[PDB]
DNA sequence: GACTATGCACG
DNA sequence: CGTGCAT
DNA sequence: AGTCATTCATG
DNA sequence: CATGAAT
């Protein structure tokens, strides 16, 4: 089930793919219902390359997604929004699901990334208030940032480290990761071919052996 | 191993049980502090908790497996859910729980998991539970008999009427609309003066509720005899703007619904009427708020027959109500339907116990202090003598009584005296020491003037009536004809 | 606002943060005290919360709610899962939690609820605290950067291999069977004493594992490859009795089954392997097992095909089964596959590391107040002079500053001085201090003789293995052929 | 759904209702499955005294109830099990569920209570513990019990007031409320029937106004 | 993490 | 039909 | 409070 | 088809 957007229109209309239904809900409260829509992803999303194609199909979240985009899996193209944007916790959880998200997106939709359709958004990873009825909150998304926010709120201000989306309420969600003119955006390209089939095939795939051997080269366990 | 018991006196005895509890100690306010049990739990739980709002936010699970686990015997949905409504300025008119995170909203929407969201007691909550730490109110063994929990907050305003209560338990039900903090305070005070206040008179300050929603009341009729005898209905309408269209088109816009409506099903219903075409002027129905605002804009066609059509959704919609006052609450223990007057003195006389236990236990902490003190000044004054003779002795008992013996010192004197750690020999200062013992003797007075002056007593509970009034009060959403 | 990044870059990197906390922080044992993290945090709470065995069982919903605020930023589902499993005497061999309600059965049915259970650790997971209060191991801060968390246990056995563990990570799983503490610990001890130990030394008192639901294992050739390598495969089978049924009918009776399979469904599949009559001696099936004992009859027809059925069913059902060696666990923060050896030697270091931090610990102890005492002693022999001038400065640390640079006294010894309250001059015995400067003094040596005496170190470390050993042991339940 | 006994005998077969899934659980673990069986109540019972006939007979757990003992609802007799026993928290909400237990059963099932079929059992209200590997717990259901036991455990025992059936085990169940040699059940008889059907009606019906009025006068709030 | 039935009084 | 603490 | 899908490796 | 910490 889909929380969509007042107006059809493909020119700006945004799709959020939420990481769970909880976050979703504080999505849809928080949102300018005019062009931008809700879609959650009730937990972890299906592995598109270590899964056949029947179950893919039959996957409740892909489906989902594929019908409310419009243009198929082939797929042709423009319908149906001219932004899908990845909303998640800033864990190492969420990333997993960014991780299935576009693997997906890579194999099947692929024109959409090609055309830089497809965004992952960043919410804060940092809130920096200093009691009561009056109290003053900042954000920030970086170890830099963070820095200084601490010298300008300087010595008394406490600091809140978000552990996921939930942890915060609508307005804010809005304030800083949906809200056009306050949000930051990755947008997701890809700078090959190749090199992203055989990344996305050795991480996302039915492999392993492969998949330990990247580990223990680049994964650096200090 | 068999027992015959009947099935008339079994039904009796477990219906008895049951409907006990439930009257009293789960689905009931009380006409003081006006919480439920679960409520006050949680309250004084996270409150124990250091959970105050001006500390941080903390993990709702975290607070539910606490207040389930020392004081609330039941479910943590039940306790999660109560604890969710408390955070709701929709539902309560002064939220007594901030949390963070989906807490749902008037389109009706699920709350997010207790393993979600984070909480902390708000800011005004923290006066319901003031002086508490003060034995100023009745206290009883939680169900391990492993700690104290209050039978009822010091209540430093009057939540009963100004947050409402609904409601439903076995044989009587409750329902309570939300007031005005400022307006409620304005009667408790004419009430403290005038005692035998009359319902016009106490209407003139608090005269009708207060919906969070805001919107229009109409019944003062109606309202009257709520006020009175404790059961009313009155008429809620949502509010309602004319907005001129481009066209020769008109759209309706409504920016208020009445009190505990679904906004997401009442849009529906308003579509319904259009798409079932029920009436002429169905055009459109939209629903358009975000964050910070709420606006259902209802678009017509041509033949703008809009006084016809609103006038219509006002009967076959819900964005005209009826609200229905039931004011139960519990006194003495006991289930009671009531009026304005005696949930107004009830409360009175509620400040008058929990202000005069308060003073009776602040004035015993100063007579203490003062009686140490003014063994530390004669000690002063043999200092050498007294020194010398807690070396002589043998243990810590035996100073204590030697003091006691020769210098006719207390048991309590002699016990301040022995513990002093010997940096406190570096200042014999009789003066500062009488300084303090004067400060004492003025706050004594003080206090048992409070205590045994009914007139003063009652001033000073319009005092701080007035102080929580200033800091917390706000304007009326609802607007009254 | 907007940031440009490859579908190449963000996918590794991503994968990388995943792998990572996954790989370390979720699925795997570290090699040492053979705790996941959760697990690690389960213990450290409960310990810390006082929820230790000798005192009173307490509401699951509050431990978790603790951890999941304090502690583990996840689930409280999963934290309660695993707590729930930390309580099952059939898949752990020493279980480390006591959980009050229903926990589940071998049944394979649905533990009750957080919101219905009590626990409290158990009495062995305080050994793996133990001396934990002591500076003993690795400490890190909580995400909330609020409260300090171990990252290892002092593990006073090794869980690693008692316990077990399993299993599924980002490139790695680990699957670990149970083991005989007792078998074990002397193993430990052999490799402590020599150090070079050789497989088939160490199989001789560690042989093989031992399956908390007991049974049958053969596979001395795979066992010894498992304990070397890391994996192998051994053969586990369910154990079985012949009963004779009045009538020329014979019953086959199964006592045991292997570790980890659903009896339930075992139960069913047998039953199956009869309806869709895929063998001759099908009869009847039945479970009758009740609390305190495991009890499987399958009864046979008139031509008692007794043992042609069993060994058909040990095919083709799973009353025989074939279990896994992976074992693989965390070593210096990454994963290793590791066999009896290396997991055996990495607690050891592990012990001494502890024991030393132990020691170094509680030697500083002993020497600050032996600093203490020897300056109580000389302040005895003046006492006089030094209360007069206590008396004579100005402040606390006034005092403090006179008693050092006249005196001579140090910062801490005059701190302890000052602060002496005056009853404590009752007592001037030059006497009973020396004694306990005795006493000190001679803890100092000891410690100081562990500490810089491998040999006497290694030594303890084997004392208390083996007390642990008498106090927890028990005979084995799995058997080998 | 329903746990069974192995065998077919309504000599001596044990119904065993139990207040909620959870605490089913247990009591299907401790038990002689050879002739008892465990029938879960999921929540709060129909209360068939204030429900129309179509909403009861739809009522999951009616019906299973109904299937299970086979008699029907007329009602006939034996089949199936020579006892039904009651068994809930000894709480607030357990009692209410006896009320509308009794109701329904005294309604419909009428014959069943007056052969004295229809049990309510007692668990324990208190445990008594005087530690670890050498632990000695006994049970009381009473005021004074619980006074002899403290006695005999003597200073230093610590007395556990159970919160429900959730709190202990499957041998705890057994030993205390399930095992026919150890367990004190409740049998109930009616001893009239006008009397019964006033109180039953009063209190479990559709007026209020008389509840209300039986709460006044019984109840006593001191 | 949604859904799903119930009691309890009432308009 | 729906309210809000309970199961 | 059951149920329901999914990841991650592996026999 | 499960296993067991995660969503
Ligand atoms: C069981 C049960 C239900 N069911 C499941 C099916 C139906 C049964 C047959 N009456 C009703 C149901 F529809 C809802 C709940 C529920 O909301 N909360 N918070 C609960 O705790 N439980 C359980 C009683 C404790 C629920
Ligand atoms: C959603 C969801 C499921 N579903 C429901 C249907 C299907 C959706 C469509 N992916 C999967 C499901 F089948 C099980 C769970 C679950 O066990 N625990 N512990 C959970 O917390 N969740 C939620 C993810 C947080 C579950
Ligand atoms: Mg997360
Ligand atoms: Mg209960």
């Amino acid at each position: 089930k889909l929380t969509p957007a007042q107006s059809k229109n493909p020119a700006k209309n945004e799709l959020y793919l939420v990481e769970g239904d909880s976050a979703g809900g504080s999505a849809k409260q928080g949102r300018d219902r005019k062009f931008q829509a809700i879609l959650p992803l009730r937990g972890k999303v299906i592995n598109t390359a270590k899964a056949k194609m029947a179950d893919i199909l039959k996957n409740e979240e892909i489906n989902t997604m594929i019908y409310t985009i419009g243009a198929g899996v082939d797929f042709s193209i423009e319908a149906n929004y001219d932004k899908i944007i990845i909303m998640t916790d800033a864990d190492t959880d969420g990333a997993h699901i960014q991780t299935l998200l576009l693997t997906f997106f890579y194999r099947y939709m692929r024109p959409l990334v090609e055309a830089g359709h497809v965004y992952i958004a960043l919410p804060p990873l940092y809130k920096m208030s200093k009691k009561g009825k009056k109290e003053e909150v900042a954000y920030a998304w970086t170890d830099g940032e963070l820095e200084e926010l601490r010298k300008q709120f300087g010595k008394g201000a406490t600091l809140q480290r978000y552990k996921g989306l939930g942890e915060m309420n609508a307005d804010q969600l809005w304030e800083t990761t949906m809200n056009p003119e306050t949000r930051t955006l990755i947008r997701v390209t890809i700078e090959d071919l190749a090199r992203a089939e055989r990344r996305v095939n050795v991480l996302m795939g039915d492999k392993v052996e492969p998949r330990r051997k990247w580990i223990e080269d680049n994964v650096k366990f200090t | 191993n068999i027992q015959n018991m009947s099935l008339e006196d079994i039904m009796g005895e477990r219906f008895g049980r049951y409907s006990k509890y439930i009257i009293q100690d789960r689905a009931l306010p009380d006409i003081r502090d006006g919480l439920k049990p679960v409520q006050r739990r949680i309250l004084y739980s996270m409150n124990k908790d250091s959970n105050t709002f001006d500390k941080s936010y903390r993990k709702s699970a975290k607070s539910v497996g606490n207040i389930m686990g020392n004081f609330h015997p039941h479910g943590d949905s039940s306790i999660y859910d109560a604890m969710v409504r408390m955070s709701q300025n929709w539902k309560n008119r002064e939220i007594l729980v901030e949390m963070h995170g989906n807490n749902g909203s008037m389109d009706g929407d699920p709350p997010a998991a207790m393993r979600y969201t984070e909480a902390r007691l708000s800011e005004i909550a923290g006066y319901l539970l003031q002086d508490i730490e003060k034995k100023t109110v009745p206290f009883a063994w939680n169900f391990d008999d492993t700690e104290k929990e209050p039978t009822v907050l010091p209540a430093a305003f009057p939540n009963l009427l100004v947050n409402g209560s609904t409601g439903i338990s076995a044989g009587y039900a409750t329902d309570i609309p939300p007031h005005n903090l400022a307006e409620v305070i304005d009667a408790a005070v004419y009430m403290i003066d005038h005692p035998t206040a009359k319902i016009d008179k106490l209407m003139e300050f608090l005269p009708g509720p207060d919906f969070p929603t805001g919107a229009i009341i109409q019944g003062r009729d109606e309202i009257k005899k709520a006020y009175e005898t404790g059961k009313g209905r009155v008429v809620v309408r949502s509010k309602t703007e004319i907005e001129k269209l481009k066209g020769g088109k008109e759209q309706i816009v409504i920016t208020e619904i009445p009190y505990e409506i679904n906004k997401a099903n009442l849009v529906k219903k308003i579509d319904d009427v259009r798409v079932n075409n029920k009436v002429a002027g169905i055009a459109e129905v939209r629903d358009e708020s975000d964050r910070d605002g709420l606006r259902i804009a209802i678009e017509l066609k041509k033949d703008a027959n809009t006084e016809l059509v609103l006038n219509y959704l006002f009967k076959y919609t819900d964005l005209q109500i009826n609200y229905n006052f039931n004011m139960v609450a519990i006194d003495n223990f006991t289930p009671r339907q009531v009026g304005i007057v005696p949930i107004l003195s009830s409360y009175i006389a509620h400040r008058r116990e929990v202000i005069l236990a308060r003073s009776r236990f602040d004035k015993e902490k100063a007579e203490k202090r003062l009686h140490i003190v003014e063994g530390l000044i004669r000690v002063i004054s043999i200092l050498d003598e007294v020194i010398a003779l807690i070396r002589a002795s043998e243990n810590k008992a035996d100073a204590k009584e030697n003091l006691k013996v020769s210098y006719d010192f207390t048991e309590e004197q002699a016990e301040a005296i022995v513990t002093l750690q010997l940096y406190r020999l570096t200042n014999t200062d009789v003066v500062v020491l009488q300084e303090e013992e004067a400060e004492l003797r003025e706050k004594i007075a003080m206090l048992a003037a409070i205590i045994g002056d009914e007139r003063t007593m009652y001033n000073l509970m319009k005092k701080e009536l007035r102080e929580v009034k200033k800091k917390f009060a706000t304007p009326r959403l609802s607007s009254l004809e």
